[PDB]
């Protein structure tokens, strides 16, 4: 009984896990040993929840041990309940008062349920106890634990004046032993502003300044105390002063650039950022001055053309090589901003005339060529480019898309398998979120994607020696889209190793102290599924997904009368919508803010898991923000209602009635046609999407869609077409 | 431009991004939490804007339809900071306390911007001040002529000895050490260096320039 448990835990910390998991399994159909072995055992599987039900049994049958606060208290933490953190972290203090950790972790758990007072008494009652002039090993500690402290009463204090002036006299009290000075007068001056202490403050800003002249934000914050945020004149003459005092630094010499009007001045002062960095050959010099372009367009870049080609006319190509080159490279990637592309291609052909060795200019040069529409010789230049560094990722991955714009397959496939080329694994590592960082795997992902629908069309057209050709492009199809979908899905595993790297830390920063770190881990840790790059990744993997769903629908209505290391597995998935779900989409929406959620997203995801009423609430949001005119809004709700007429009985009704009230705003086409206008390129996507479901007129539909395209470039229309309709004409298989 | 700061936890997983490691270790990603949450004022950063500091890409924000048209799409719908460099910092916690550079990494396109340096002043200055550190020492292969002049000669790190065929390839090394002293650290002592005014924090700063162009 309690044998079964233990036998699961050795057989887990052995290795064994599938034997592991039967004999927990069955040992479930107790003692307080056994409660703590299971609750161990859950907790090495991750399952945290599983392991708070045991822990907590453990107790509740007399366990002595005081040790499983500790352990559920961390696993409260991890999965979020504080009001139960609490509790364990005051019973754990109770048993082992001897330590600050124990002090500091109850303090931390009162904070966050909004014990703020309780907190900080806890705090103060510690601080007491160790006036006795603390040890040099435990000083690093009592400065955290003390400007945790003055974190939580300024909090507290708001807009108070009062309340305010007690965490300054507080925070003056702690300063000789706080060595976090940067945090301190970070503090300090903030409360200064809130006092409307302005001088106080500049002081301050200034007294940052001096510590860090390169960070940006100090001067900003000085200019608002100094009372000048709107005087051009006085912010001149401010950092002229302040580039006196330091010299090295950008911030005095750039921010006068965003501000200045007269045109000689401004004239000189960007002469003098951007000149020395030309001489001593900063590739980067364009780009430091890229957000003034953007920002003031008109006014700098006929100043810097004008000054930059002028500071070329009197370089020796020969004689002055450095400042030659890198002023080309400038003056290519000035005309390329401007869109001059032409002029673009003279100046980086000049650099790389005179020097061939630098990928910087090959890969500015494909990308000139590319805005030429000369895809094939973008390919070739970037390719040229690339065998300068061949363990380079960014140039491997946009290597193999200019190949792939340039329909050159074989290229784009010999280029993209090279760090892979043994069981797809770099360097023995199979899992490649071990190995890669997530941008190198979301662009393989994507390159697949696009080898993989290279095949889909081939074999349509093998559908119109050849029964050989079908078999090799039937198997081409099946690995490019495997191992789009493994690339796609290596990047969530990514972040949730980030989520459960936490768990160490729910103690361990107790015990080194680190609070005020540690509550910034909590709210990074509640953000993690929200990040641009997982949510890129979910949102691009999500029509692999919802295609697998949408095509098995698709060949099941076609035959109704008939008689690993390419990631073969993921896409021959019966689940493809719980697969989606568990591996991206949960802990996206459990995460995601409502002024940042994808309501077509969450539309077109619930739509294919039958969940109607969701469907619904993401319609109704989505008008909310976007108006009910909008063709979007106009096409989730025409597939919404069509829907109310193969979905649960019990809530097409619900639903139904929910929609009682839109009852103001059959040929559905022509009424949206009519209601909507055929401007909404995203809302006639969409009805493309459910055309067959509505129905809506095909043929008109695409006809609409290809109006709407006709701005853009032949090729890039194709492009367009290719990754927005094609998916949705022919199902794989 | 550039900006520098000092790192946070939301700093950490910009610091995976490809164009910062020249052989790429992303297991090595607890051990950069473990660094933040450990000694979360040793280390710093410096950064431009972005959307995506996890994308390698030159990120045009006035050329969206490219990336789509690259596949960077949901086959749906049609139309922050990045860290150009980092110092990842620690005490040594295996003898007087001492720091160690984990990581010091600026990107090759960010190469003549001082940035190595301004990082490694305010990292010693943070060792210094924060954690009492005494020290600082650390190895150098013989032909890493960038490293060397940044640690011997820039920041002034002592040469110990040179540690024959300290390298598997039979490379020495130099062995160095700088030690740690908070008036030699402060670094308004290199604001003119290679080139002297300074803020006093006392004067009436807009004042005195008030006046000043009244000269004239």
């Amino acid at each position: 009984v309690d044998s079964l448990a233990l036998k699961g835990l050795d057989l887990y910390s052995v290795g064994e896990k599938d034997d592991a998991a039967s004999y927990v399994a069955n040992a479930i159909r107790a003692s307080p040993i056994c409660c703590h072995v299971l609750g161990i055992y859950m907790r090495n599987t991750k399952e945290y929840k599983e392991s708070i039900k045991w822990f907590t049994a453990a107790l509740n049958n007399g366990s002595t041990n005081k040790q499983i606060y500790r352990d559920l208290a961390t696993l409260q933490s991890q999965i979020g309940d504080f009001k139960n953190a609490l509790v364990s972290r005051k019973k754990y203090w109770e048993a082992f008062l001897g330590y600050r950790a124990n002090w500091t972790s109850l303090a931390v758990a009162q904070d966050v349920n909004g014990e703020r007072q309780q907190a900080i008494n806890t705090l103060s009652q510690f601080e007491k106890l160790a006036e006795g002039k603390i040890s040099d090993s435990e000083k690093y500690e009592h400065s955290e634990c003390l400007m945790y402290k003055n974190d939580i009463m300024y909090k507290a204090a708001s807009d108070n004046q009062d309340k305010l002036q007690n965490v300054l006299k507080h925070l003056n009290d702690i300063e000789p032993c706080v060595f976090d000075k940067f945090g301190l007068l970070e503090r300090k001056a903030t409360i200064y502003m809130k006092l409307g202490q302005l001088k106080d403050a500049s002081i301050v800003y200034r007294t940052l300044i001096k510590r860090n002249p390169d960070n940006f934000k100090y001067y900003k914050l000085l200019e608002v105390s100094l009372g000048i945020q709107g005087d051009n004149k006085l912010k001149k003459a401010l950092y002229g002063k302040l580039e006196q005092f330091y010299p090295r630094c950008e911030p005095p010499k750039f921010i006068p650039l965003t501000f200045l009007q007269d045109k000689e001045e401004l004239s000189k002062k960007l002469r003098e950022y951007v000149l020395p960095q030309l001489e001593r050959g900063v590739p980067a010099t364009f780009s430091n001055v890229k957000p003034l372009y953007q920002r003031r367009k008109s006014k700098v870049s006929p100043l810097l053309e004008k000054i930059v080609l002028d500071y070329l006319s009197g370089l020796d190509p020969t004689q002055d090589p450095i400042p030659f080159i890198w002023t080309n490279y400038y003056l290519s990637q000035h005309f390329l901003f401007l869109k001059d592309f032409p002029k673009a291609q003279e100046y980086i052909d000049a650099a790389l005339d005179h020097t061939p060795t630098l990928v910087e200019f090959y890969i500015l040069k494909a990308r000139i060529l590319k805005h030429l529409g000369l895809m094939d010789t973008a390919a070739g230049i970037l390719e040229e480019g690339r065998q300068l560094d061949l363990q380079d990722r960014f140039i491997n991955c946009k290597t193999v898309k200019y190949f792939l714009r340039a329909n050159n397959i074989d290229k784009a496939v010999e280029v993209a398998s090279l760090f892979t080329k043994n069981d797809d694994s770099v360097n023995g590592i199979k899992d490649l979120h071990l190995v890669e960082a997530s941008w190198f795997i979301v662009e393989q992902a994507e390159a697949y994607y696009r080898l993989y629908l290279d095949r889909k069309k081939k074999l349509d057209d093998l559908a119109s020696q050849i029964a050989n050709d079908i078999k090799e492009n039937q198997w081409l199809v099946r690995k490019y889209k495997g191992l789009a979908l493994k690339r796609f899905n290596a990047i969530p595993k990514f972040y949730k190793q980030f989520e459960d790297d936490q768990l160490d830390f729910h103690s361990y920063c107790m015990r080194k102290g680190t609070p005020r770190a540690y509550l910034e881990m909590l709210e990074w840790g509640k953000a993690l599924y929200t990040k641009p790059m997982y949510v890129r990744a979910m949102k691009e993997a999500s029509k692999l997904y919802f295609q697998m769903h949408d095509d098995r629908l698709k060949r099941k209505s076609d035959s109704l009368d008939e008689n690993d290391v390419f990631g073969e597995k993921l896409i021959e998935t019966s689940t493809p919508m719980e697969d989606f779900a568990t591996e991206f989409y949960n802990n996206y929406s459990m995460q995601v803010r409502e002024d940042e959620r994808d309501y077509i997203l969450d539309f077109e995801f619930n739509y294919r898991i039958g969940k109607l009423a969701l469907c619904f609430a993401s319609l109704n949001k989505f008008a909310k923000r976007f108006g009910t005119t909008s063709g979007l809004f106009g096409s989730m709700a025409i597939v919404l209602l069509h829907a109310t007429r193969p979905f649960d009985p019990i809530l097409k009704k619900v639903v139904t009635k929910s929609l009682e009230k839109e009852y103001s705003e059959f040929d559905w086409l022509n009424f949206y046609q009519e209601k909507f206008g055929k401007n909404d390129i995203n809302g006639l996507l969409f009805l493309y999407r459910y055309r067959d479901d509505v129905p809506i007129g095909s043929s008109n539909l695409k006809e609409m869609i290809i109006s709407s395209l006709s701005p853009l470039e032949p090729h890039s229309q194709n492009e367009i077409l290719q990754y927005y309709l094609y998916p949705y004409d022919v199902p794989d298989y | 431009p550039i900006n520098i700061r000092r790192a946070t936890i939301n700093d950490i997983i910009c610091m995976q991004n490809a164009n910062l490691h020249n052989l790429p270790e992303n297991y090595m990603m607890k051990y950069y939490m473990y660094h933040i949450l450990s000694w979360p004022e040793a280390s710093f950063v410096a950064t431009t804007t972005t959307l995506d500091c996890e994308d390698s890409d030159e990120q045009d924000e006035n050329d969206k339809l490219e990336l789509t048209l690259d596949g960077t799409n949901d086959g749906r719908t049609i139309k922050g900071e990045k860290l150009v460099g980092y110092v990842l910092v620690k005490m040594n916690d295996d003898e007087p306390p001492n720091g160690h550079i984990t990581s010091l990494s600026v990107m090759r396109t960010y190469r003549r911007m001082g940035i190595a340096e301004n990082l490694m002043r305010q990292a010693l200055f943070a060792l210094r001040e924060v954690h009492q550190a005494e020290y600082v020492s650390l190895h150098v292969r013989q032909s890493n002529r960038a490293a060397l002049h940044l640690y011997r000669d820039t920041l002034a790190f002592e040469v110990l000895s040179i540690e024959k065929s300290y390298y598997q390839d039979g490379e020495d090394a130099y062995a160095m050490k700088k030690v740690l002293k908070l008036e030699e650290l402060q670094i308004s002592n290199f604001t003119h260096r290679r080139l002297k005014l300074e803020d006093d924090l006392e004067s009436d700063l807009l004042e005195d320039i008030i006046k000043q162009g009244v000269n004239d």
